[PDB]
């Protein structure tokens, strides 16, 4: 009862400023009891490929921290995490490549398609993602 | 020939087809002089060209020779007389009781693909019911060719009426209550959803049905005035029609919910005038979305009463009526939309025209819209335009009294010293799909983008540069919000038509002014290939100017490609030699180096290039730099023509291999 | 409790819907209803997801229906969601082949239900079209996927999908393209002439579109037919066993032998072996392809049929250029003006390398076909006719036999070349039907008569220019009354020439050549 | 019986080469298929003193003595893990970003096909080398598919983002991707 109306907005979103607005409310209250982001799943997947830059870095962040609570959600997002991989926004990639190491330890079944993916797209597309897979596979062992 | 007995002629090549007598040679030149004289003025000769035709290629199909391109021209249409001759040409050409194996291979595999040829069924089936196909092939292959003929657009049957689980007599209360609401929520016709009503109430006492299905909704206005009617019936009908016709226009069902909305017209009208112009309002709506979204791009025009309607509502004036801005968003929008430039200064009084913001924005944009085709300067139009759009990019507060950061216009988004706020200034260009005012808004951001925000030396591309130039209060604009509006505007704007060069030029100079080097690349790609069929033919000077192919260059070269760099500077006007030897002199290059070395058409840039590899060692590289320079097309003192005929064919295979790489 | 515990048990409770019992699938199907109604982020786009990631006959599609139609007088916005969250799991490592394969049938199955009828589809607002074209750029990839049935699916897909009313991006364009040729080649290889019909209709529609994406399609169809992977469809082209063996001739004398030249044998040499039957039919369904890309939009159904729709003279242009690129990418004649005869003796490499070309690959003649029944088109593949015509007559100058079938591949070239130059309005009538006399004159004698054809062009050249555009019947001809020359005088006088020479066969086809 | 064959001959062998190193020397200039190259290694102690030569062996004008060099030297950092071993392998990586730059495209190939399993060797064989191996991979991984944007392809693998005799580059595409996977496998595995 207590997350419904944040909720409702998030849902009910079109505007950068509510989204964004939201995004900073529910940074803020949970930062202090963060067990309440299990409800903000399926709406935070939605709005981690959005094309703005600020409100993707906090579904992002929230989405890390989501994982920090309880990893075996992990297998959840993936999906989302590969369309963000592989779109064609050249935006998404970049954060998800900021966001890939932490990641590769947060999921460490998944880890293999994940890096080969990360791989495919640094390769066929001219970007160099080596550093951060890399930093991945050291701190992975 | 000679005389003009052609069907004389056509038993005649049906002889030879028997027989295999006269030469093929003879034939297709017999074929050429019909098709040539049915070309030279008579119309009844092209039934004549048909049957030799289809003579000349069931003789190449007994020989084994290739199909004609004429055979398959004329069945891109094909009609019922058509396969019947050429399966009666077929039943002649072949004798079954006297036909070698392979006779009969090559006619049962012709009529196969004339049969995996055609598109339309019945043709399949009575070339499937002649007594040939059925003796040519054994039943098994018939039954897989019928098979799969008819596995292309499957006559699928599907149910689209709800689950109702119901068992008949209920014979309890709460149960048939049950019913009832479930029925009331599914359905969707107003003349049923009426009986469903009455029975309720019938039943029922005294409980109010419209607090029976959360998800409908009812604006908060229109939810007050909509629960003062006394009569309980009325008031859950009203009210829950109403919501299902909004949530029918919600979702893209605009007949039911017309039919919806119009239940509820001739319902109305004995209780209120009020409701009755509130739902009339609802009725403009409905009206405007289903021919915006119906028509859409393609249609004609508006059909010249929803004009005059939506001429009425901005001059209704009635004080005692709830009225939602989003109806005036729509007639805003509708006015702009379709280009009727006469509503912004002739008409239009100010007599409660500023009341509106977004009525004075439309006219304000209409007023610069008409501007253009003057090749004048007039500008006063554009003078208040920048005004009132560098004023709704202002934050209020000058030292902030509430937060310090000036970013809270992103975050508080309140504090704008605009007649409106920038979020529904994107709600209205979002709902704009005309390109001359969507790429004045967008000229606008760019100028807007363009004025220093701090330092800035790479200017964005406009296509007009009209507007004031020294802004004044140039503290007062927010420039991360003017940032993030435009690339809002822009990558709305690629969604109204993207294959228009111009934005597709303005989005790559963002994304390289925020040192996106590849996308920037990718969409300069992009719009070489919009404007250029692919580049097939050269791309204008005005799509890929100097200073475009210089921004692709120094895309090129931070990316780390370098032999791409002294290919792409060989495009210019002036050859620029100094950055093509800088590139080709470094060593980490990540494109390839000799495979690119047959899109250079520049004996300047192939002779630094060998002595390049003469010097670092590479003994292998300057062969094919040699083998370049010694090609008999790239010679400096060609004809003029030759050259620049070997450059465009190597700037188009060059620009085709970058649109293979990026795009 | 009962609906938050069903929302993550929606997976078995969906699954246990589509077995399609007594009575249990309605309860159950209700169950997912009001689950999805209930649930706060949605769980429809999900519950519709998996009806539509499992069904596999039509009936289960009907419930699929049932669900939407039940879940769209309340939620919005599901089908969308649906088939964003359907490719995400597809692009990932779940969604194992056979679901993604099914689940692109019942799309396809969906979409090709949207356009027909009316009674039913318009019923439901599914809007199955517009929301499948918004992520096309997203579905085109799964043509490239490894396992077949998947690949199949998508191609039915693409093939059925409506594009947007957008029109489409020129990158996913391109994309799209690409995807075409290659689902069309694999296809060819694979299944053959049956099972290219998905890939043929969405190179056909999406031909159809702004004239760029004709161009390469054209480009890429029939470049990548050239390609050495596919040309084969469309014609074709130690040491201890060392001492072990090395007795006699050594011992404390020296070896025999002073080294090897090479590597020694150069192979055993490779016999290359086709049937006629698939390379007349693939050939077929290429050609059949190209001509209902180059085909004019039509669509009238107007007159009693009998005739000949055209072929756009701007398509066939694009094929010529293509064409003309793949085979001499040089510029050193590409002046459509023929040069002096002498001339020919200075570029004689080009010639011959046009002259393999030719002889490798039978295709490049039957695009020349292709190129023939659109008049303005050849006049660009004036290069390619001068450099074949000059590889033939070095072939003439070089032959000593009496007649000229002994060279088969030579006499067949040289009478198809000027076949096609006569479909192509470039030779007179008369001059144009000269090829039936070749099986059975002399090598120079052949080659008197191509030196005739070269002086014609040189006097009449092949611009693309002298055909007028009659409209009545809009197509460019080409009138051969009014240039001043007509039939080639001294041209003609030579051919007869001929004809007067060899009485003694060319007696019946004496009469093609009388003047008209 | 291979096995009793094999370690027998790997017995005299090694007599041979501690008799004195210049046929060892000769032999490793000279070469010997690479299937022999794990049974040569594993099995004979003295192919330590092979790593003298390896940055001599790298230098030489002949190429497939450098495919040789790079092979011989992975199965011996696979053997032996030593700081002589880990700095002749850092020589290798950059020797094999300078032949990067300097080679055609079909000796590019020549070069690249073989040599690529050695790079999964060396990141088994030492972790610091890791992302400058990775560096490698991404370099090469671009410059094929610069080379796959050339020319038209019968496969078209830069739109394949997803999951016989072909063309050499997409053969080479296709081996950077495998000797990616392999890695990847090889460290997640790897505890």
């Amino acid at each position: 009862a207590e997350m419904a109306p944040y909720m409702k907005r998030l849902s009910r979103g079109q505007t950068v400023e509510d989204l964004l607005e939201v995004l900073s409310d529910i940074d803020e209250m949970s930062r202090r009891r963060p067990e309440i982001l299990s409800f903000f799943s399926t709406n935070l997947q939605r709005l981690m490929s959005s094309a703005e830059e600020c409100c993707r870095n906090l579904a992002f962040s929230l989405a890390l921290r989501s994982m920090q609570n309880s990893p075996s959600i992990a297998a959840a997002f993936l999906p989302t995490f590969m369309y963000c991989l592989g779109s064609q926004d050249f935006e998404v990639v970049q954060t998800a490549l900021r966001n890939l190491p932490e990641y590769a330890l947060l999921c460490q079944e998944h880890a293999a398609v994940l890096l080969h993916r990360a791989f495919l797209v640094g390769m066929y597309g001219q970007m160099d993602p080596s550093a951060q897979i890399s930093e991945a596979l050291r701190i992975l062992h | 020939l000679r005389s003009g007995n052609y069907q004389e002629v056509i038993q005649i090549f049906i002889e030879d087809n028997l027989t295999l007598s006269l030469p093929v040679q003879f034939r297709q030149s017999v074929l050429r002089e019909l098709f040539k004289k049915a070309q030279q003025g008579n119309e009844a000769l092209d039934e004549i060209c048909f049957k030799v035709c289809a003579c000349n290629t069931v003789r190449d199909i007994l020989e084994g020779r290739t199909i004609s391109v004429q055979f398959n021209q004329l069945f891109l249409r094909p009609n019922k007389e058509k396969i019947d001759f050429l399966l009666e040409v077929c039943s002649r050409s072949v004798n079954l009781e006297k036909a070698s194996e392979s006779l009969k291979g090559n006619m049962a595999a012709f009529l196969k693909n004339v049969c995996l040829g055609l598109e339309d069924l019945q043709y399949v089936f009575m070339i499937s019911s002649h007594e040939l196909f059925i003796t040519l092939l054994k039943d098994e292959e018939r039954k897989l060719l019928v098979d799969q003929m008819r596995k292309r657009s499957p006559r699928v049957n599907l149910c689209i009426k709800p689950v109702t689980s119901f068992y008949d007599i209920p014979a309890s209360a709460s149960v048939n209550i049950g019913q009832l609401e479930h029925q009331l929520i599914l359905s969707v016709d107003p003349w049923r959803i009426r009986q469903i009503l009455i029975e309720l109430h019938g039943m029922t006492s005294e409980r109010q049905f419209w607090t029976v299905s959360n998800k409908w909704e009812v604006p908060s206005v229109y939810s007050g005035v909509i629960l003062g009617i006394k009569d309980n019936l009325t008031r859950d009908l009203v009210y829950i029609l109403m919501a299902k016709g909004l949530h029918c226009s919600t979702v893209k069902d605009f007949s039911h919910a017309k039919q919806l909305f119009a239940a509820c017209l001739e319902l109305v009208t004995e209780f209120s005038p009020k409701l009755r112009q509130v739902m009339l309002n609802e009725m403009l709506l409905l009206d405007i979305h289903t021919h915006e979204a119906g028509t859409g791009q393609a249609g004609e025009r508006p059909p010249s009463d929803l004009i005059s309607r939506v001429r009425g509502y901005l001059e209704m004036r009635l004080p005692d009526i709830p009225l939602r801005q989003v109806i005036a968003e729509e007639c805003v929008a509708f006015m702009l939309n379709w280009r009727e430039n006469e509503y912004l200064t002739l008409q239009v009084p100010a007599f409660l025209l500023q009341s509106n913001p977004y009525v004075k924005l439309g006219q304000l944009l209409a007023a610069t819209c008409k501007e253009l085709p003057g090749p004048k300067e007039s500008r006063r139009t554009a003078k208040d335009l920048w005004e009132v759009v560098v004023q709704i990019c202002s934050v209020s507060s000058q030292h902030k009294r509430g937060n310090d950061g000036r970013v809270s216009l992103i975050k508080q988004r309140e504090s704008t010293l605009g007649i409106m706020y920038r979020s529904e200034l994107l709600s209205f260009i979002k709902k704009l799909r005309e390109p001359l005012v969507l790429t004045i808004i967008l000229s606008l951001f760019v100028k807007l983008h363009n004025v220093r925000e701090d330092i800035v030396n790479d200017i964005t591309a406009e296509h007009i540069s009209i507007w004031p130039s020294s802004i004044p209060n140039l503290q007062s604009v927010d420039f991360e919000a003017v940032a993030i509006t435009v690339k809002e505007l822009v990558r709305y704007t690629l969604s109204i038509n993207p294959n228009n060069h111009s934005w597709l030029i303005i989005q790559a100079d963002i994304y390289f002014a925020t040192n996106q080097y590849s996308a920037a690349l990718h969409y300069y790609l992009q719009a070489g290939a919009v404007c250029s069929d692919f580049f097939n033919k050269a791309v204008p000077p005005d799509v890929y100017t100097d200073q475009v192919i210089k921004r692709m260059i120094k895309c090129c070269s931070l990316l780390n490609c370098h032999t791409q760099v002294a290919i792409l500077c060989q495009f210019l006007r002036e050859i620029d030699y100094k950055t093509a030897f800088k590139s080709l002199q470094e060593q980490n290059s990540h494109d390839a180096m000799d495979s690119y070395y047959d899109y250079i058409w520049d004996v300047t840039i192939l002779e630094y290039l060998t002595y390049l590899h003469h010097k670092r060692g590479e003994t292998d590289k300057r062969q094919i730099a040699i083998k370049a320079i010694g090609q008999t097309e790239l010679n400096a003192s060609n004809p003029e023509e030759v050259l620049q005929l070997a450059a465009q064919r190597r700037k188009k295979k060059f620009l085709q291999a970058m649109a293979k790489l990026y795009f | 409790p009962f609906l938050d515990a069903l929302k993550n048990h929606v997976g078995e409770l969906c699954g246990e819907t589509l077995r399609l019992e007594r009575k249990r699938f309605l309860w159950q199907h209700q169950l997912l209803g009001l689950l999805s109604v209930y649930t706060r982020p949605s769980c429809g786009p999900e519950a519709l997801g998996h009806l539509l990631s499992r069904a596999r006959s039509p009936e289960e599609l009907s419930l699929a229906t049932q669900l939407y139609a039940g879940l769209v007088v309340s939620l919005s916005g599901l089908l969308p969601l649906a088939f964003r969250s359907c490719l995400a799991r597809v692009h990932a490592g779940t969604l194992q082949p056979p679901f993604t394969a099914r689940f692109l049938r019942n799309l396809a199955l969906l979409v090709g239900w949207e356009q027909q009828g009316g009674e039913g589809p318009a019923a439901l607002g599914a809007h199955f079209g517009e929301s499948a074209s918004a992520h096309l750029s997203d579905l085109a990839p799964l043509l490239l996927h490894p396992e077949e049935e998947v690949a199949e699916a998508a191609a039915s897909l693409l093939a059925i999908c409506p594009f947007p009313s957008e029109a489409l991006s020129p990158s996913q364009l391109l994309g799209l393209v690409r995807a075409g040729v290659h689902r069309f080649f694999a296809s060819l290889r694979l299944h053959g002439p049956p099972g290219v019909a998905s890939a043929c209709q969405l190179l056909t529609r999406l031909s159809q579109t702004s004239p760029a994406g004709l161009k390469a399609v054209l480009q890429l169809l029939v470049e990548g037919a050239l390609h050495r992977g596919n040309t084969e469809l469309f014609g074709g082209q130690t040491n201890r066993r060392h001492t072990a063996a090395v007795p006699g001739p050594g011992g404390i004398w020296s070896v025999f032998h002073a080294g090897v030249i090479g590597r020694g044998l150069k192979p055993p040499k490779f016999v290359q072996s086709r049937n006629q039957q698939e390379v007349i039919y693939n050939t077929q369904s290429l050609l059949s392809l190209l001509v209902h890309c180059c085909s004019a939009p039509g669509g009238t159904e107007c007159g009693e049929c009998w005739g000949a729709p055209i072929l756009s003279p701007e398509a066939a242009k694009a094929v010529a250029v293509t064409l003309v690129e793949s085979v001499c990418p040089d510029a050193a004649g590409a002046e459509l003006a023929w040069p002096p005869e002498e001339h020919a003796r200075a570029t004689v490499e080009r010639d011959l390398r046009i002259g393999r070309r030719f002889r490798e690959q039978p295709l490049l003649f039957e695009l020349l076909k292709l190129v023939a029944a659109a008049p303005p088109a050849l006049c660009y593949c004036s290069v390619l006719l001068r450099g074949l015509l000059a590889a033939l007559l070095g072939h003439w100058e070089a032959s000593r036999h009496p007649d000229t079938t002994h060279s088969p591949w030579h006499l067949e070239a040289s009478c198809t070349l000027v076949a096609v130059m006569a479909e192509g309005s470039l030779l007179p009538p008369a001059l144009g039907n000269m090829h039936e006399v070749f099986s059975q004159l002399a090598p120079f004698e052949v080659r008197l008569l191509l030196l005739s054809v070269w002086g014609f062009l040189r006097e009449h050249g092949p611009l693309p220019q002298k055909f007028i555009f009659q409209s009545e019947r809009g197509r460019f001809i080409r009138d051969f009354s009014r240039e001043g020359g007509g039939e080639g005088g001294p041209h003609l006088a030579v051919l007869h020439s001929v004809l007067h020479r060899n009485i003694d066969r060319l007696g019946l086809f004496s009469g093609r050549f009388q003047a008209p | 019986n291979l096995r009793e064959v094999q370690c027998l001959i790997c017995c005299l062998l090694h007599q041979m080469y501690i008799a004195d190193p210049n046929i060892a020397k000769l032999v490793h200039f000279q070469g010997y298929p690479c299937e022999l190259l794990p049974l040569t290694v594993a099995g004979i102690p003295s192919m330590h003193i092979c790593l003298d030569f390896i940055p001599e062996l790298i230098a030489q004008p002949e190429l497939e003595k450098q495919i040789f060099a790079i092979q011989l030297l992975s199965h011996l950092c696979i053997q032996y893990a030593l700081p002589k071993s880990l700095s002749v392998a850092r020589l290798a990586v950059n020797v094999m970003g300078t032949l990067l730059t300097v080679l055609t495209q079909a000796k590019r190939y020549a070069f690249f096909m073989p040599t690529l399993p050695s790079l999964v060797s060396f990141c088994r064989a030492f972790p610091p080398l890791y992302e400058d191996i990775m560096s490698l991979l991404i370099q090469i991984g671009q410059v094929c598919a610069s080379d796959v944007a050339t020319q038209t392809r019968d496969i078209d693998p830069i739109i394949t983002r997803l999951q016989g005799s072909m063309d050499p580059d997409v053969q080479l595409c296709h081996c950077i991707e495998r000797t990616v996977i392999e890695i990847i496998n090889m460290s997640v595995s790897g505890i």
